[PDB]
RNA sequence: GGAAUACUGCCAGCUGGGACUGAGGACUGCGACGUAAGUCAAGGAUGCUGGCAUAAUGGUUAUAUGCCGCCCGUCUUGAAACACGGACCAAGGAGUCUAACGUCUAUGCGAGUGUUUGGGUGUAAAACCCAUACGCGUAAUGAAAGUGAACGUAGGUUGGGGCCUCGCAAGAGGUGCACAAUCGACCGAUCCUGAUGUCUUCGGAUGGAUUUGAGUAAGAGCAUAGCUGUUGGGACCCGAAAG
RNA sequence: AAAUAUGUAAGAAGUCCUUGUUACUUAAUUGAACGUGGACAUUUGAAUGAAGAGCUUUUAGUGGGCCAUUUUUGGUAAGC
């Protein structure tokens, strides 16, 4: 709303908050990003280091689907199981009844071992896993079988 | 004339009478503006002062943060007080039987505490239960874990999270950030 | 509405005043005012008249007589700050002034209905004048020129300085 | 001074005489009697101007 | 529970106990003040009769009145005038005379007139212009209870106990002095006695150390 | 609500100082001094009158 | 040799005249005088009396008198300026909207969040309802191939509000969220070290390093709205010589 | 070799006694650093004052200066 602005407050004051010397002008310092290696050099280096130059190797026709690999950490690993059945697998912490968790069906590409799943054996189906992620699943009695 | 040593007509710099128009929150303030005055208990002044806080100054407290605080020696059966929001954590699988007083409970947090035999109560039910904050444990969520705090105090040789929109290669990863391209920060 | 309302109203009960500590005490007249002294009236109908001071009434005023036979000034009361106390004195022994008091001089203030569009004295007030001045005129005779002194008005001549005069 | 304070406080702790370890600024001088026994005051006068060159 | 006379008598009786202590304390101070003066008066005589000279003890207390206004003051003297709480013209404060404080008074000479106050000057200042700094507020004393409630930790029970702590620089001079608000003195009634003020008292002005003549100036301003 | 001056309004003075009644009754403000007969030595007078 | 006076200083010594003020509104307090009753100048003015009851006091307005007062706006170190705009009056006349953003605040939900591309529906541009996706967040670090966050109650120490135990209290002890300093641990990069093994050239366990990251260490974000600030736009309004 | 200006310190994050750790150090349980246990509290380490102390984010205007005492350069001097 315009009625809560400072424009309604500067009515009657000559310079409208811009100063009698400053004399608010069109573009006193340039338009856009003018003078980056120049009269705006200090602001660039202090706040945006790395802005100029090139750093790496190019990639022509990069499709962001060869790199789709959302990562799931072991700390959850159980939000995938519905909460209705989640309880009774914890009490039934036995093999031959181990739940099968397809991570790809949930939309994940890799499993990372952030830590501390419970001690219930569980079947985890995934495309990729980290080395530590599997060691915790195998220690808990479960196994990791790779899918594609 | 007076040689004024300090600034004249300066406000305190602390918030009172919180700027929210929430009528139910003004009622909790009214109840604790009475308790703080007439009970001379430090608890009633901390809670009333915490009722004025803005959203960023009362960050959420997860149930895992409540459970960890009940693992302190002798705090197992203390009433947890959180002026703010109690959120839910799926990262913990066991939650103790405890009573928690908070402004709000998320649906997951309420289920976690209620399912474990505990109870979720409001701050006015705490007042009639512990008028002087008997056997209470005030908990506060993390403040500097916010995203905005990463960019406060940006400068050379600080590692202070440049305010950037797009990341990746060729986005501020160049002269000024490696010795190969000029200098490093 | 034209004006909506005052959402809170003020009470209309008058609060009692606090307990005040202004106690009345008798006035201490200046030492120059001793009954029998001759006074000069500074204001009123009879200003400039030399006149005899008889008594100190209850309402902080002075009971004063001309005498009436001498200069035509009856038994009046005057304010203590509107007179000059002179050195000349006449004895008032044998004059009974215990009768006179505040209620003796009463006006019975007229009602607002009574309007004087275009335009008497009590019988006892005339007789009371003759009783007092009879015992006071005789006391005057022992002092020569006193009757003439009381019969002549006071006035200031060119060069008379009240801050340097003695009365 | 630190180790001198501890020894002073410990030694005076046996009888408690208000040890008074704080330093003090130079206080104004007390009263005294100055005698003229062989010290009769000598009267001095300002000198007149000279050249001395 | 009527409680209109059961507890009223207890407070009224307890009040009498405090008044009795003040009455006997004030009686002893009068005997103490008079004894010291006669002893000093006699000591000067005995030394004269014995052929020697009596050198009095240097004064331990001064009353400092800021004479200069607030504009155009150099920073260092202006800082010192703030540390003596002299933030206004014609404002007074008692100072303990030590080496650490005599150098303070040397830096503000063109701005203050001070000297050695007497019992009469201190008594009339505190009785008339005595205000206590209670809860960061300037409260008129006007009663022994205000002094008792705040200065009672140091054995100061009345307004004469506080005055006794000023004329005699006691163990708790600092606490009693700082408890006093800076005195807000008026302009002198008969004038300053000089055409121009901003010269030394020695040179013919107003500022500097006027040793015992400060009492005449202060009383006119009080 | 109003500051009443001591050194006047004797009631307020008596409230602050219970000794003010004893001080006035005994005329302690005009106390006499016992007469002493000491006389300065010959050196003090000679030095005082020395040219 | 004995006094007086001056001068300076003190009195919780007495007393006369003048001026301005009367704030507050049942009581409470501290005091004073009396054996007591009670009274008082003791936490802010009352008592008596008069004239008038009306333009009398008073408000407004014009005039006169005494003293004072240079023309406003602006650029400027400095304007009444012999600096610029202004003869006068009415009406109009200049920090706005949008896209993307920073800090702060309010609100809902919360490890999630966003119904509105669209579909259903409707009292039809409203309101109400909804699937799959997708955007941002929940993981970082490398140029990349790649790899990818617990030795330990998610660590030790110093403070730390609040709470708990004793204590009449002062204080002592325990536990200590957020937050501050520090020493460690884990993840990624760099430089090393190089085990069991082997398509003998692959693999990379194990352990380090005054190296490095916009990391982890019981998640805080998403969405909408407001003031303020930034950028591109005509961009607060009017103004070139030009091309 | 001054005067005026100028750095540091005047305690609890301290002092003292005993002994624990280490891959540094020492000829050497000798050191160094950090610790455990114990003793010393409002005169706990000069004065004066403290009007609250500490910390953070964000943004405006400004970036033509001039005068006076004192020190001082150029210049005969200057309202330089």
């Amino acid at each position: 709303p315009s009625r809560f602005t400072k424009t309604r407050k500067h009515r009657g004051h000559v310079s409208a908050g811009k100063g009698r010397i400053g004399k608010h002008r069109k573009h006193p310092g340039g338009r856009g990003m003018a003078g980056g290696q120049h009269h705006h050099r200090i602001n660039m280096d202090k706040y945006h280091p790395g802005y100029f130059g090139k750093v790496g190797m190019r990639y022509f026709h990069k499709q962001q689907a060869h790199f789709w690999k959302p990562v799931l950490n072991l700390d959850k690993l159980w939000t995938l199981i519905p909460e209705d059945k989640r309880d009774q697998y914890l009490k039934s912490a036995s093999k031959e009844t181990a739940p099968v968790i397809d991570t790809l069906a949930a939309g994940y590409g890799k499993i990372l071992g952030k830590g501390r799943i419970p001690n219930v054996p569980v079947i985890v189906k995934a495309r990729f896993v980290s080395k530590l992620a599997e060691e915790k699943i195998r220690a808990a009695g479960g196994v990791v079988e790779l899918i594609a | 004339g007076i040689d004024h040593t300090s600034k004249q007509h300066k406000r305190s710099g602390h918030r009172t009478a919180p700027k929210s128009d929430n009528v139910y929150l003004k009622l909790l303030v009214k109840l604790y503006t009475f308790l703080a005055r007439r009970t001379d208990a430090p608890f009633n002044k901390v809670v009333l002062k915490a009722l004025f806080l803005s959203k960023i100054n009362r960050p959420p407290v997860s149930v895992s943060r409540i459970a960890r605080a009940l693992k302190q020696e002798g705090a197992a059966n203390k009433t947890v007080v959180v002026v703010g929001t109690v959120t839910d954590d799926a990262r913990i699988f066991e939650f103790p039987k405890t009573t928690v007083a908070a402004l709000r409970f998320t649906a997951g947090a309420r289920a976690k505490i209620v399912k474990a035999g505990g109870e979720c109560i409001t701050l006015d039910q705490l007042a009639v239960r512990a008028p002087k904050g008997q056997n209470t444990l005030i908990l506060r969520g993390p403040r500097n874990s916010r995203e905005a705090v990463r960019h406060f105090g940006m400068g050379p040789h600080k590692g202070k999270a440049p305010r950037i929109l797009s990341t990746g290669r060729k986005f501020e990863r160049a002269r000024g950030r490696r010795r190969s391209k000029g200098f490093k920060v | 509405t034209a004006q909506q309302a005052p959402k809170w109203y003020p009470s209309e009960d008058v609060a009692a005043p606090k307990k005040t500590r202004k106690a009345v005490r008798p006035q201490k007249l200046r030492a120059s005012l001793v009954p029998g002294t001759v006074l000069i009236l500074l204001a009123g109908r009879f200003r400039g008249k030399r006149v005899v001071y008889l008594k100190h009434l209850e309402d902080n005023t002075l009971l004063v007589t001309g005498p009436f036979k001498v200069n035509g000034v009856p038994l009046r009361r005057v304010n203590a700050r509107y007179v000059i106390a002179t050195s000349t004195k006449v004895s008032v022994e044998g004059v009974n002034v215990e009768k006179f008091n505040v209620e003796y001089f009463a006006k019975e203030k007229l009602t607002k209905k009574e309007k004087k569009e275009a335009n008497e004295i009590k019988t006892e007030r005339v007789e009371d004048q003759k009783v007092v001045d009879k015992a006071l005129i005789a006391e005057i005779k022992k002092t020569p020129l006193l009757k003439q002194y009381l019969s002549a008005s006071f006035s200031l001549k060119n060069g008379d300085k009240p801050h340097m005069l003695k009365f | 001074r630190v180790k001198a304070n501890a020894a002073k406080r410990a030694e005076a702790k046996a009888q408690g005489v208000a040890v008074q370890l704080k330093r003090q600024p130079a206080q104004p001088r007390e009263s005294r009697i100055v005698s003229t026994e062989g010290n009769v005051p000598q009267t001095l006068a300002p000198v007149p101007y000279e050249t001395f060159i | 529970a009527e409680q209109v006379a059961a507890e009223r008598a207890a407070r009224k009786a307890a009040n009498k106990e405090k008044r009795a202590i003040i009455l006997e304390r004030n009686a002893a101070y009068q005997k103490e003040y008079e004894t010291a003066e006669r002893n000093i008066i006699q000591a000067k005589r005995d030394a004269k009769a014995a052929g020697s000279y009596y050198v009095e003890a240097q004064h331990k207390l001064v009353f400092v009145v800021r004479i200069k206004g607030i504009n155009k003051i150099p920073p260092k003297p202006r800082k010192v005038l703030q540390l003596l709480r002299l933030t206004r013209i014609n404002s007074g404060t008692f100072v303990k005379v030590t080496k650490a404080t005599l150098e303070l008074l040397k830096l503000i000479e063109p701005y203050v007139a001070y000297g050695y106050p007497s019992y009469s000057t201190i008594r009339q200042l505190v009785y008339k212009r005595g205000f206590g700094k209670i809860n960061k507020q300037r409260v008129p004393l006007s009663d022994n209870a205000i002094i008792e409630a705040n200065l009672g930790k140091y054995g100061i029970l009345s307004i004469d106990d506080l005055i006794h702590e000023i004329i005699t620089v006691g163990p708790h001079f600092k606490q009693a002095n700082n408890f006093l608000w800076p005195f807000k003195l008026s302009n002198p009634s008969g004038g300053w006695g000089v055409p121009r003020k901003f010269k030394h008292f020695i040179q013919g002005g107003s500022f500097g150390n006027r040793e015992e003549f400060i009492n005449k100036l202060v009383k006119s301003m009080n | 609500v109003l500051k009443k001056n001591p050194l006047k309004n004797k009631q307020v003075l008596l409230r602050l100082n219970p000794y003010a009644k004893v001080f006035a009754a005994e005329k302690l403000g005009s106390k006499k001094a016992e007469k002493t007969g000491t006389k300065p030595a010959a050196v003090f007078t000679e030095t005082l009158k020395h040219d």
